[PDB]
Formats: structure tokens, C-alpha cells, sequence
């Protein structure tokens, strides 16, 4: 008993009902449901996270970010932050927390300048507002 | 390349990314951007769930705190306010906890005896009280002693501070006298009492306040407190303030312990009384005990209250019905002080020993003997520190790592008569070489 | 649940909604930022602290807190005046006013000139005609 | 300095707050602080308004009345300006009811030729009083002076109400219902139809006319219009047009009736009060459970409610939007005497010597005077502010703010009290010396 998902970018994903269900989006209620907006690359990598994760409960600091869920989201930020969006689409609650903390993990222990080149932002604060230091 | 993961990502989910990570991190993520620094301060449950996670607060203690943080910066946001006290929380804990940190000491001239009988910190006011029949007045931000109040016709040994410098005291005299130190003097006398006043407490309800007073006479009295200045009243009946008298217990009332109109009084004669003091009238008998009962503590939170016997036992009961519901062992000696954090039920018993129990299941969480096994004659907690006193002892425990974290910072003192601290000011009543003086230590 | 007060000075005093709603025009406001002009923000700060001490007050004569709370120079009294009415918080008002009044109670007209600094702007003739 | 006139500064309407929490005599003061404070305060209706009822010079539903009557006697005053020196002509006035030094002007006039009298009316500076000798006395309150004797009756003259104008009417034990002009100084109506004693009557005005209502000891009250534009006789009731109607449901002698608008309320030696609405000629209700005669009823129109007294012992105020019984009071000695409502009290004289005040409201207790000697109170009159009370060789005043006899010396030399008013300065009593009847007059400018 099968389902498809069709990304942003027009591939057909097919993958089993329950594990699909993973996704409340998708639970709530043949039969082709639309991913809007979500590089099929990204669905793919959201689909395998969901299959590898078929027999696992969780909960409703925390439980740490799984041996394998931190491989799997060894990405490049880009990929990180599609597949976060992903989960906030998808209602799919563990794989959000996951995304998030591999972020926190990302800022954890890093000074201001370590965490700008981290992420390519702009510092924009006035010499004054940035002498302000507590 | 890359991205701005906070910026691009909706709010909620920056957030729930930022209370992942511990305070520090959090910080220096300030020092990032402008958009950062907004994200990170439009937040208001980042740092309650901060307050909160480092026992500065409790979930039920939270709008109270918040009260008091506009009350005092009444210019700042919210978050901005719990940011302020977080940090200025996180920096005193810091000290507390540093082995490497000695705090700034103050010695103080006390009573004209040596034992100091009671103690109160409140408002910024240090209030002792002491067989020399004498009340003492110290501010603790400016460290110094503000005034002596005098008039007791007999030890004191009973103190209650309550809010707006209003203080009151039980004494051998038998009196019950309110003062007000603003005006530095006593403001009402209040006779009627066949023996001395052992103990005290003072309870609000219907936004009407009232003292209780108990007595080595087996009952208890009720008074109102006050909304040509020594205002005597020699007639109880004839004293406007006085309500009843709550007649029951068959021995001395050495404990009391009550809010809104629910008071629960312990007695020499093993058991204990919960009362009603809108009705004046008695509410449960809690019997079991087989010795004297030292201690008493009304959990209103909870609706339960906890007593301490010279039988050794701990005894907790349902105040909703009136029965027992755990026995406690830990105490092969009379446990004698009783305090209840949010936590932590810590008892102290005379073979040294002081345990603590989770104030919800009431599971062993912890204990501690002094070395000398002498008897722990005070202490104080909160849920990060446990503050304890005995015959040349003192001693400031980290409640997280169990370790002690000083043990000589009052090296010098014989004898710790009374215990108290809040936030980065901790004040002990204490005995060296025949005279007692008052200490005050800081750790900002 | 919070609201901020502006004051004339620019000045953003965050409150408790409950509380500040102490304000019937805050109250009215309508419908999380209003602004309270012509108000300094001393006055505000007052006005606040006054609300904030009073939170659990039933009103439905004479006053205790508010006391040494509205013992202050005229200037501020006056101030505090203008804005409870502003702000529509009778209990206050009736409180400043009800100050005013123990200014003026069981004192001669030489004397309520004095307190107030007000002259004697009566011609002879319109003070004989006072007298009787 | 950091000093400000607060008063001027303020909103008018703030300063108003203000001085609405002094006492008058902060008012007074007020006034003379300077031109400002002055403008300021005579700029206010509401503040002297505030201040008369405050002092129990009047009511908030007796007002109107006296702003019409300052209008008249002060043309080319305002209102703030006319309510204001009402309220210092009345302090003055009550300071000097109040002190036990003053001593009021006393007047003496000869009364009838029968030493009981048994009505009085004052009203507009005329002091009417009747008696058994058949006679009506009209005297003048101002200049203090007998004005004139109206006979014509052929019997004792048992009640009288004057009307504005001049006009009075009267009822006797000879049947007769009659209507006097004064000024002119004769009878100008006689209605028969009466079967026995006029002993009650009372004036009532609807949609703006006037009627007579008269009760009798032939068991009923007859409704007559008042006359407006010598005497006229009617002889039939049938054919006088100045006759309303009948009223009948009382099986005894109508001792007392109370009336406002078109509601009047009447008590019987039947131990029953009728009340009746009077444009429709009907009964509304019974009001049935005093025990014995009833002699005094009053009905409180205000309050919708009525008050009766009865030899039964007892007062009893019913409800007039549903007949109910509200009250009983009682007891442990007999109500004597006609009962009177001011605005704050409702009150009775007693059979041990006493008056007593029960709240106009909820009838709480308020007051008790005993005369010292246990003497029969034959009359007392009563305001928010002054009692006034007689019996025999007593003459009474106290002051109802303090609690206190005021006066006690002033018409010592009377041996009887028949019959006392009074409004503002003046104060009349109707008197026996010596087996013999005056009036008496006491004014207190
Ligand atoms: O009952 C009494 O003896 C009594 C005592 C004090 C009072 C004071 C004010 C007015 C009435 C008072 C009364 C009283 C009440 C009554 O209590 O209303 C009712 C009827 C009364 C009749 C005669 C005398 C006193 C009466």
C-alpha cells in the first residue's frame, strides 16, 4: 500500500502510507498528495530520514540528536535549513527538533566573529552600539 | 555558499533552535546582528525558560517576579527585564558557587549576650532578637547597624518582619508588640498570654492581615495587625486587634506555620492542630507522632503540611481530608529545623545531620553531616544552596554538585545561632568568645 | 499579557494590561502601544506605581499609601492631577483632589494665599463687601 | 518657587471636585482668597446645590420650589448667586435655632373664644388655625399680627387645608365642606352632601387641577373640585359642579387622609386603609391587619409607600406598588398623635412622654425624647433638623444633628401645648393660659 509525493521540482515520489503518515500534513484526512515549494532533493532526503526512522517513537536539555540523524544532516546550510522547512511543512515534529539542534549545535561554544563567518552574515553594528559590551 | 539560518528561518523556529542552547551561547549570539540581537530579545519565555531552568523562579513564582521587575524598572521591556535578571542572577550563582571566590565580609556588634535567639532578612533590613530583651536594626546594603528598638520586659524570641517595616515580637514578658522602624519605636502592646510567646507567624486573606501567636500556654492568639505612641492594651477583650483564641493542644505551641486562613500550629504534646482563622475554628488532629513536635511546615501550594518530631520521624498528611501519607526516615536524632523550596524538604536533625527530600515524591535527594557531628543549630536553602550552622561550623553547599564549596568563611565563629540569605547577600547571627556579633557577606 | 504607555518625553513604560487597564481610557483603547501626551515621565512613572500598588483595590471617604504617595511638591501634584484625569482613574483623581481639599480645610484666606502664592487681587471695595 | 494656585490652574471642573470635598465654612473661606477664587466659586449651580442639601435645607425633590421662590424674591440675582446667600440666610437661621443663648422674638395674639384648638395651618405668611367655637383665625406670620375671624360654620371646625392663593377650606361638625377666600374675607363655596362630621380632608392637584377630598364620619370620602376663578350653596351633590363623586368602601368613620397626585390614602375606625386613585373614582387597595382604629396614615409619595398608625399599638408602612405590608413596628406603649416624614425620618409621639425617629427608608431606630416630667405629648412638628415638641407645661426644641435639648424655657408660662408649626425663622404655637387660648409667635432672625 503505496503513496506519491510530488515535490516543487516535478519528480513523483513514491513510498509506503504509514511510513508517509510520518507526516501529519499528510495523515490528516492511488492518492497523490503535493509538496509546494520543497526541491525534490530535499522531499528525497526528508522521505529517507522518514523510512529509516519507520519503527521509532519519541517523546512529545533534551533527548541528544540520534548517531545517524547527524550524518544525515551533515549537509551544507542550505540543504539544513530546506529540509527544517521541510519538517515545519510536513508536521514532521522529530525531524524539526533534529534540524534545530544540529543548528544549536552549529552556534554552541563560538564567539560573535566565529559564528558571522559560520553563517556569512553582516555585521552591522555601529562602532558604538558594538563597544556596548557587557 | 551559505545562509543566515536565524534570520531567514520563521521566528519560532530560531527560537525553539535558541533554548537549546546553554545561556552562554546564547549571549554572545546578541553579538551577532542587528536582527539577532532583535530575535533574541523579542523573546520573553527564552529567558523565563532561562529563570526557571536555573531555579531562579518557579512557574507559580513567575508573575510575582515580574511585578517586582517593573516595579523597578519600570522603563524596561519585559524581556529586557528578565535578560537584566537572569544575567544578574547567573553572575551571583557564579560567585556562590566559585571555590576561588571569597565574598566581602562584614562583623557587626551584636546583643549584649552572647546566644542570639531570632532572626529575620527581609526588605533589605536584618532584625535580631535576643535574651538581652533587646530588638537590633541593620541595614544590609549599607552593611551598618541602623537602631536599637527597646521596651520588652523580658528575652525576645520571636520575630516577624512584616511588609513596610513593621515588625513583630513574641517575648517572656508574655507581650506581643508591633513596631515600626521608619519611626524607630514600639506602636501597639498587646497583652493576654499566661506564658511566654515561643513562636509567631503572620498570614494574609481577604486583603486583611493578621498575626498568630503561640504560646508555652497551650493555645493560641489571634490578633489583627495594625492597618502617645507606646499604645497599650492590658485587655484583651477590650483590645480592639484582638480576635480569638484557638484552644486545643494540651501542651506548648512551639511551631506555626500558616497562609491566607489556614494556620497549622505542632506541640509538645505530639500532635498537631490545623485551624481556620476566618472561623476561629479547629480543622484536623494530626496524631501519630510519639514525642515532641519541634517543626511545622503548611505546604499551601500543595495543600499538605509536614512536621518534625523528637520521635525522630518526618510525617507528611493531606490537608485536603486530613491523613498520613509518608513517614519519613532519614533522622536517627529529633529533627529539629524544618524549610520547604521548591524543590527541597531539608531537615536538619541534632546528630548533624541534614537531608533533603524532593518537595513533591519526598525521594532522597541529598544529605550532609557535619564533621564534628555536633548539632546543626540552623541553616537555610533555597534550590542552589544549602547554608548550614553548628558549633564552630559553617558551611555553604552547592545543591547541583553535592560538593562543599567553603567551609571557613566564618572559620572564626564558635557558635552559628541563626542563618539566612537571599540572593548575593548571606547574614549569620553568630557567637565568638562570649559576645555575638552580626555577620553579612556578599557575593556580587 | 503587557501594553506600553508613552509619555510626552518618548518614554516606553511597559505595564501589565490588567493593571494598566486601572486607565478607562487605556481601558477603551479600543480595539498595544498608547501614547500619553502632554505627560511627563515622571508623572507617568507615578501614575504607574500608583496602579501597579493598588492592582487588587476594590472601588466602589479618605486615603493611606496615597499619602506619602501624593506628598510631593505642587508642581507634581497638579501634574499627577491632570493625568489621572486624562486617563480617566476617578480613584486617583478623587485622591489628588481630596489632597488639594486638606490644603485649603480649617485655613484663613491669608493663609490658602500663602500655601498657593496667590495674590490678593480684591480692591477695598471688594473685600469690605466680603466681610459683610 | 515650586508653588502653584492649583484652583486656577485646574480644569473648572477639577476645582469643582475639589471643593466639593469642604465644609462650607472652607467655602466661605474660599470665596475671599481672590477674584479667581471667587468668579470660580460663584460660577456654580451644582456646589451650592450640593452644599443646601447637605445641610438639610432642602431636598433634591423639593428644589425646583425653591429656585422659583429665589427667583421671586431676588429678580436681578443668579442662580449660583440666589443659591448662595438661601444658604447663608439659612445657617444663620439654624445657628441660631441651635444656640441655647439665643432667644427668639416672642409674639402673643389672642386665640378663640373656646381655649382648645384643633387645627393649624401655616403657610405663605398666614397662620390659620380652627377651633369648637366655630370659628377660623387667619393671622399674618410676617408683620405677627391677627388678620381676621371667618364664621359661618354651625359647628366645631374638626379640619383645614389651605390652598396657594389666599384660599382655604375647612370641615366642620355641621356637615359642611367650606372654601374661604381670605383677602376678600368671606365663604365663598358651602358643599353639602355630607351625612355626618367632615372630621379629614386634604387637597390634591392631577394634570394640573385641584381637588378636595374629604372624609367623614358618615363612612365615606366625597371628591370635590377646587373652586378657581356672597357664598354659593349647594344643597345636591347631583347638581353642584364642583362634585367629583363618592368614595366608598370604609364600614366606619374615616378618621385621617394623605394624598398626592391622583393617590389618596385614608384610614378607618373600620382598622383599614383604602388607597384610591382619584381620576378613575376606584378603590386600588385594602389594607387589611391593624387590630383597632386606625387615626393617622401618611401617604409617602417619594417612596411609593404608605405609613399608618393605629390604637392597636403598632405603625405599619405598606407597599404601594403591590398593597403589600412591609413593616411592623412596635412596641411596648401606644403610638399617640399624627405622624410626620421629613426627608430623613419618619416620626411619632408615644404614650410615655416621647417622640421617636425611625430612618425615613428603612425605618432603623434613630431617635428618642422624653419629656422629663412623664407628660402626654400633645403635639410636636418635625424637619431633618429641629424638633419641636409640647405637652403640658412643655415646650420643647432640640437640635436632631446633636442629640440634644436645645431650649427648654421658651413657653414656660403656657399651661398647655394644643398645636405647633414652623418653617425657617418663624415658629407659631397654638396655646392655653391661664383656661385661656392664644397664638404664639417665635422668630428666630
Ligand atoms: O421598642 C422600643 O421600645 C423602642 C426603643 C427605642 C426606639 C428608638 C427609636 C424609635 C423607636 C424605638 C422603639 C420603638 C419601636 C422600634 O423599636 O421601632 C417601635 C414602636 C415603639 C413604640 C413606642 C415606643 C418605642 C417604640
Amino acid at each position: 500500500s503505496n503513496v506519491v509525493l510530488v515535490s516543487g521540482e516535478g519528480e513523483r515520489f513514491t513510498v509506503d502510507k504509514k511510513i508517509a503518515e510520518r507526516s501529519l500534513l499528510l495523515k490528516n484526512y492511488e492518492i497523490v498528495m503535493p509538496v509546494p515549494n520543497v526541491r525534490s532533493s530535499v522531499l528525497q532526503k526528508v522521505i529517507e530520514w522518514a523510512e529509516h526512522h519507520r519503527d521509532s517513537n519519541f517523546p512529545d536539555k533534551s533527548a541528544p540528536v540520534d548517531s545517524w540523524d547527524r550524518e544525515f544532516l551533515k549537509v551544507d546550510q542550505e540543504m539544513l535549513y530546506e529540509i527544517i522547512l521541510a519538517a515545519n511543512y510536513l508536521n514532521i515534529k522529530p525531524l524539526l527538533d533534529a534540524g534545530c539542534k544540529v543548528v544549536a549545535e552549529m552556534i554552541r561554544g563560538r564567539s560573535p566573529e566565529e559564528i558571522r563567518r559560520t553563517f556569512n552574515i553582516v555585521n552591522d553594528f555601529t562602532p558604538e552600539e558594538e563597544a556596548a559590551i557587557r | 555558499l551559505k545562509r543566515d539560518l536565524i534570520t531567514s528561518l520563521p521566528f519560532e523556529i530560531s527560537l525553539k533552535i535558541f533554548n537549546y542552547l546553554q545561556f552562554e551561547d546564547i549571549i554572545n549570539s546578541l553579538g551577532v546582528s542587528q536582527n539577532w540581537n532583535k530575535i533574541i530579545r523579542k523573546s520573553t519565555s527564552l529567558w523565563k525558560k532561562l529563570l526557571i531552568s536555573e531555579n531562579f523562579v518557579s512557574p507559580k513564582g513567575f508573575n510575582s517576579l515580574n511585578l517586582k521587575l517593573s516595579q523597578k524598572y519600570p522603563k524596561l521591556s519585559q524581556q529586557d527585564r528578565l535578560r537584566l535578571s537572569f544575567l544578574e542572577n547567573i553572575f551571583i550563582l557564579k560567585n556562590w558557587y566559585n571555590p576561588k571566590f571569597v565574598p566581602q565580609r562584614t562583623t557587626l556588634r551584636g546583643h549584649m549576650t552572647s546566644v542570639i535567639t531570632c532572626l529575620q532578612f527581609e526588605d533589605n533590613y536584618v532584625i535580631t532578637g535576643a535574651d538581652d530583651k533587646m530588638i537590633r536594626v541593620y541595614d544590609s546594603i549599607n552593611k551598618k547597624f541602623l537602631l536599637q528598638l527597646s521596651g520588652h520586659d523580658g528575652g525576645v524570641w520571636a520575630l516577624k518582619y512584616a511588609h513596610g517595616g513593621i515588625l513583630v515580637s513574641g517575648s517572656t514578658d508574655r507581650t506581643v508588640r508591633v513596631w515600626d522602624i521608619k519611626k524607630g519605636c514600639c506602636t501597639h502592646v498587646f497583652e493576654g498570654h499566661n506564658s511566654t510567646v515561643r513562636c509567631l507567624d503572620i498570614v494574609e486573606y481577604k486583603n486583611i492581615k493578621y498575626i498568630v501567636t503561640g504560646s508555652r500556654d497551650n493555645t493560641l492568639h489571634v490578633w489583627k495587625l495594625p492597618k502617645d505612641y507606646p499604645l497599650v492594651f492590658h485587655t484583651p477583650e477590650e483590645n480592639p486587634y484582638f480576635v480569638g483564641v484557638l484552644r486545643g493542644h494540651m501542651a506548648s505551641v512551639r511551631t506555626v506555620s500558616g497562609h491566607g486562613n489556614i494556620v497549622v500550629s505542632g506541640s509538645y504534646d505530639n500532635t498537631l492542630i490545623v485551624w481556620d482563622v476566618a472561623q476561629m475554628k479547629c480543622l484536623y488532629i494530626l496524631s501519630g507522632h510519639t514525642d515532641r513536635i519541634y517543626s511545622t511546615i503548611y505546604d499551601h501550594e500543595r495543600k499538605r503540611c509536614i512536621s518534625a518530631s523528637m520521635d525522630t520521624t518526618i510525617r507528611i498528611w493531606d490537608l485536603e481530608n486530613g491523613e498520613l501519607m509518608y513517614t519519613l526516615q532519614g533522622h536517627t536524632a529529633l529533627v529539629g529545623l524544618l524549610r520547604l523550596s521548591d524543590k527541597f524538604l531539608v531537615s536538619a536533625a541534632a546528630d548533624g545531620s541534614i537531608r533533603g527530600w524532593d518537595a513533591n515524591d519526598y525521594s532522597r535527594k541529598f544529605s550532609y553531616h557535619h564533621t564534628n557531628l555536633s548539632a546543626i543549630t540552623t541553616f537555610y536553602v533555597s534550590d542552589n544552596i544549602l547554608v548550614s550552622g553548628s558549633e564552630n561550623q559553617f558551611n555553604i553547599y552547592n545543591l547541583r554538585s553535592g560538593k562543599l564549596v567553603h567551609a571557613n568563611i566564618l572559620k572564626d565563629a564558635d557558635q552559628i545561632w541563626s542563618v539566612n540569605f537571599k540572593g548575593k547577600t548571606l547574614v549569620a547571627a553568630v557567637e565568638k568568645d562570649g559576645q555575638s556579633f552580626l555577620e553579612i557577606l556578599d557575593f556580587s
